[PDB]
């Protein structure tokens, strides 16, 4: 009853937890993007499908903060309304606690193997090709009302731009050839009422029709080729990444005894950057994995470091 | 069995708050650990309970040392904990209150189990409010349904903390009955309470802790005429 | 009344100024920590340390709002929770005069914004660009009914391969003129070599014409409206007011630059009335993340504002001033309800 | 002067813990409000003060309404409030916590306010540390040196909140000096309390709540002998 008490408690707070820490995150992301869209460097109608395509990559960090989050929310608040004064005056420690959460650990464990080896390769794979395809707008794509746009050999200017990016007002075109129009609707371009000029060529118109990975590679390529050190370094990071939910299972023992005077969210912040350092840890040691210079045996090192230490310190 | 504390100590921020602080309590004794306020009888009933770590001394119960142990493992000796706030599991009904400790229970079986439950509903009167949730409840059902939850882990000795806290004049006399069954079942009750008056209607041995130090002891007759505790704690006046 | 008036003031001060030099000092790292990503040759651990130290001014600029608000947060809630506020009010000092004191201490950073984004900001930025990467190329710009484009401009008055293009007000050709050096000599006007103008044929070998371009502006048009200090940046929009369209980016930041002090004092109102209503008999861990969380909605909603705000047709300080507003407004109601 | 209260009502979660809690005060009279945990004399006390606003009911004073008056507003028209928890300015000397209030005070300039803070703090004998940190005291010495700056504001109701709170039987007969003291100031006291026993003692007139409504009044006397008390709240051996 008690390890179904503390899986309910930890899977409802970790989901909130995890929910929370997505909109965040991806709402950052997505703000961004709409800002990169704000001049039209990127288009508005696939910048939902960027955020879908990264959900595994968030994902994959959300989960075992998100974790570690609700599970030092679960135990602080055990601490705070003596609920835990009455699990362990019952003979019921709170590493005890924390051993009756593996089977949730190994189902996260399992929820991120799955997330590292195929959800975010392929999420990664579409987002690459979606992104390559947003790469080649030029010209007319990136203008910006009121502005100079230089795209090679064109020059650009837009007096007004409506709220889609159509309907051109006030253009400006410079190559030579110069071409002004008092409007112009999208690269096909339908030009009304403008004027064409050649540097001496003058031709007045009216309507004118102007025509100017590693890390997302699947496992199955990875399974094999230890030997490159970028490929061992992936290979290896999604391989060695889904052991840190164990990690944020053994640090949120750890770390979550709390008096009821100081709170719930009392140890969340200093603890929070001690996990963050096992991830800046982890994503530091796949860069110097990709260049050859620490082996794929720093995973496990790290990731036994942290552990022993969240061992030892929970029961000291 | 005895539980025998000797020589307490403990200090904070360089203050030794408390200072040779020795006491004496059997199974099926009710002993009050009293004294004024903030003198060291909070804390030493902690250091007995294991919520704030000893510095000096030793807790011993039949030449068996506890001072070492946690406190998860001194619970499995023999030793329960009621703390004064509402330590009830909210989220978990009465009866899954009872349970979630009687399944910690490594001497008794599903059969077993079910009728200690069931025993243990029946004789604090919570058997018509066991499929509530414990944060829905009132708070002598509470406090009732908690005692039973620390008789569910079979104590031999208890550490009630703060129990006429909070509580009426018409709810004392039922807290003092509670009290008294547990002396009568063969469980030693250690108290420690601000409400001296009624800690003193229970409680055949009372240690007063003054300075960090116990300065009387005996039953509360002889803690009411002793002139020391009288001079400190009590007063002139005071039945 | 002035003794409680310096306890709250000075307490809250120096949360705002403890949370200013821990937030400072915590994106200082993780810049660094994410600047350790691109050393080179070139480009060593120490200069990209040092590019992150000149940046430190800026990151402080960015954090006084937050800062602000957690400060706020974290010395009101020592108050709260030792229940001095609650004494307070037992003789009679409202609740708006708490929040007076705590604006006065808000008031301290308010001048320290100010002073960084007018003489701070603007030198250590430069410092931090000429760290990293070590006069505008190909500007192009308009005026009025004449564009101009010059190949290699100089703040000192030098212009390389000038090209102006005249019209009427049918958009009708007048004349060409290209030039290969130029210089500045007096607003208005600028000499030149090399003089050949079409007409609408002609050349000479030295004559000056009017063009509106200043070398003080030159080295503007390369930074981003956002990074200019207020000074520079009303400076450059008069300029370009005065002889073209100014672009939505400038009015953006014009009006996210005008609008920081009320946005960090209305942030500081927000923390206080919650301090007084939601937040009051919380933790301080809670209340610690509650004002993160404040922080980062605010933060998320401006930028998103400020984002909308260059794609839809209203100004952009409808976008800037709403959001600020309405949480004064929904700051001062939660006070109302005490 | 005479504080009437008249249908003091509270609902929490659509629950009424208060229902019809009325009663009067007078100056320089001591009224216990007393009753059994959770039935509504907590809350009628915080609406009193004004930490819990008033979902039904009026406060006069002088018929001088201050139902609609907030917390502070009604503290500047003579209502004093003494928490229970510490609530001395941690980082501010006991002088300075005496002087914080007296420059509230708009009657008395500087040369009268040291007069004050000079006989505050003989009055209830904190002279001796007048100089150190509230957050350094001990609790009778802080309790003492709020009770003083809470009279720096010149209360005409000074509103107790738990004062026989965490006070063992040696130091209660002080907290009854201070308060008989208040009273003979010239102060109405308004003592809400768990420990009965010690504030029926000192309180001349004892307001019972249980079930949201007052349920008795009068002397302890008559507290004691009636019959609702003794089978709700007192029980019968007392
Ligand atoms: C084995 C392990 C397995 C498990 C682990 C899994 C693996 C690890 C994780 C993998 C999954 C993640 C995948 C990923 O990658 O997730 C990325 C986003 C997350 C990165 C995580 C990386 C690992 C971190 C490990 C963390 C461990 C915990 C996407 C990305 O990173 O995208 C990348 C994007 N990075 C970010 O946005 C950082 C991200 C980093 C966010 C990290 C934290 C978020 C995740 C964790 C949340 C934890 C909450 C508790 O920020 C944000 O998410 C917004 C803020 C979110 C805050 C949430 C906190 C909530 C707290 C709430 C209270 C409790 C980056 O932006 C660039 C800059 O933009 C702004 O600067 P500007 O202001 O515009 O100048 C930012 N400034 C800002 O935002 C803010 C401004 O400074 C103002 C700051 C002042 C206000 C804040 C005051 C407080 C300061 C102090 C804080 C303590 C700068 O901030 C920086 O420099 C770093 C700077 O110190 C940030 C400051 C602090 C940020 C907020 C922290 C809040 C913390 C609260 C306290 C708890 C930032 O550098 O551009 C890259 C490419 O850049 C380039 C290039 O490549 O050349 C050049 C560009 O020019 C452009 O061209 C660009 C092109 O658009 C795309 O290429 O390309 C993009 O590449 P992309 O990924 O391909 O898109």
């Amino acid at each position: 009853i008690i390890r179904r008490y503390l899986v309910k408690q930890v899977v409802s707070t970790s989901l909130v937890v995890i929910a929370l820490l997505t909109l965040i995150m991806m709402g950052g992301r997505l703000i961004k993007y709409f800002g990169v869209a704000a001049q039209g460097r990127l288009d508005a109608g696939v910048l939902f499908s960027i955020i879908g395509y990264r959900m595994p990559e968030f994902l994959t960090l959300i989960l075992p903060l998100g974790f570690f989050i609700g599970l030092m929310l679960v135990f602080g608040r055990l601490y705070v309304d003596h609920e835990m004064a009455v699990l362990n005056g019952s003979g019921i420690s709170r590493i005890r606690l924390g051993q009756l959460l593996i089977p949730l650990a190994l189902v996260f464990l399992v929820i991120q193997g799955i997330l590292m080896l195929w959800m975010t390769p392929w999420g990664l794979r579409q987002f690459d090709q979606l992104s390559s395809s947003q790469a080649v707008r030029t010209g007319f794509d990136l203008v910006r009302p009121k502005e100079f746009i230089s795209s090679g050999p064109y020059t650009i200017y837009a007096g007004d731009l409506s709220e889609d990016r159509k309907n051109l007002k006030d253009i400006f075109f410079y190559q030579d050839v110069m071409i002004l129009a008092k409007e112009a609707t999208r690269n096909v371009v339908d030009l009304i009422q403008g004027r064409r000029y050649e540097i001496y060529s003058q031709a007045e118109f009216q309507r004118y029709r102007l025509r100017l990975k590693v890390e997302a590679l699947p496992s199955s390529k990875l399974w094999n080729k230890w030997n490159d050190p970028v490929i061992a370094s992936e290979m290896g990071w999604r391989v060695f990444g889904p052991f840190t939910i164990v990690i944020a299972l053994m640090m949120a023992v750890a770390l979550c005894e709390v008096s009821p005077r100081q709170g719930r969210y009392y140890r969340l912040i200093p603890a929070i950057f001690i996990f963050a350092s096992l991830i800046v840890l982890l994503i530091a040691i796949r860069t110097r994995i990709s260049r050859d210079e620490l082996g794929v045996w720093a995973y496990p090192a790290a990731l036994a470091v942290y552990g022993i230490a969240a061992a030892l310190f929970s029961r000291k | 069995q005895t539980l025998c504390i000797k020589h307490l100590a403990k200090n904070y921020s360089k203050r030794w708050v408390v200072k040779d602080v020795s006491f004496e309590m059997q199974s099926g004794q009710i002993v009050g650990l009293l004294g004024p306020n903030g003198a060291g009888k909070t804390t030493s009933f902690y250091m007995v309970v294991g919520l704030v770590r000893m510095d000096k001394g030793e807790i011993h119960l039949d030449n068996l040392d506890l001072s070492d142990l946690a406190m998860h493992e001194r619970a499995r000796k023999g030793i329960g904990y009621l703390p004064q706030e509402a330590s009830i599991f909210r989220k978990l009904t009465i009866a899954e209150n009872i349970m979630a400790i009687l399944e910690t229970r490594k001497d008794l079986n599903k059969q077993q189990r079910q009728q200690r439950l069931q025993e243990l509903l029946n004789d604090f009167k919570i058997t018509h409010i066991k499929d509530s949730l414990g944060m829905s409840v009132s708070g002598g059902e509470r406090r009732r349904a908690e005692i039973a939850r620390a008789l569910a882990a079979d104590p031999k000795f208890m550490l009630l903390d703060e129990p006429f806290a909070g509580v009426d004049p018409i709810s004392v006399g039922d807290i003092k009955d509670i009290i008294r069954n547990l002396k009568d079942r063969g469980i030693g009750v250690l108290i420690t309470d601000h409400n001296v008056r009624e800690t003193l209607a229970i409680c055949e041995h009372a240690y007063i802790v003054s300075e960090g130090a116990v300065i009387a002891e005996g039953s509360p007759q002889d803690i009411l005429e002793n002139e020391q505790v009288r001079k400190v704690y009590l007063g002139d006046d005071f039945t | 009344r002035r003794i409680v008036a310096k306890h709250v003031t000075k307490t809250t001060a120096l949360a705002m100024l403890g949370t200013t030099i821990v937030l400072v000092i915590l994106q200082v790292l993780f810049t660094y920590l994410g600047e350790l990503s691109n050393l080179k040759a070139d480009y060593s651990a120490w200069q990209a340390f040092l590019y992150v130290l000149w940046g430190a001014p800026r990151y402080l600029y960015e954090i006084l709002p937050i800062s602000a608000l957690i400060g706020a947060i974290l010395g009101l809630g020592t108050l709260a929770s030792n229940s001095e506020l609650i004494v307070m009010r037992s003789v009679g000092i409202s609740l708006w005069r708490i929040v007076g004191w705590v604006i006065r201490s808000a008031l301290v950073l308010v001048l320290l914004s100010f002073a960084l984004s007018e003489w701070v900001v603007p030198y250590t930025n430069e410092r931090a660009n000429s760290v990293k990467s070590h006069e505008v190329r190909g500007y192009w710009s308009r005026e009025g009914q004449r564009f101009i484009y010059v190949d290699y401009a100089n703040s000192q008055g030098q212009l390389k391969r000038i090209q102006v293009v005249d019209f009427d007000d049918n958009y009708r050709l007048k004349s060409v003129t290209n030039a290969e050096q130029g210089q500045f000599v007096k607003d208005g006007q600028w000499l030149l070599n090399h003089s050949q103008q079409m007409a609408i044929l002609a050349n000479a070998a030295k004559q000056p014409f009017s063009l509106a371009l200043q070398p003080k502006y030159v080295h503007m048009v390369t930074i981003d409206p956002e990074d200019l200090s207020f000074s520079q940046l009303v400076s450059f929009m008069n300029y370009m007011r005065e002889y073209s369209q100014v672009p939505k980016t400038y009015q953006l930041a014009f009006w996210k630059k005008v609008a920081s002090p009320f946005a960090l004092i209305t942030l500081v109102l927000v923390a206080c009335s919650f301090i007084f209503g939601p937040l009051r008999q919380q933790s301080m861990g809670f209340r610690l993340v509650i004002a993160l969380f404040i922080g980062l909605g605010f933060y998320y909603l401006q930028d998103f504002l400020g984002y909308a705000s260059l794609v839809y047709n209203p100004s952009p300080a409808w976008f800037v001033l709403g959001p600020i507003v309405l949480m004064f407004v929904a700051g001062s109601y939660l006070l109302y309800r005490a």
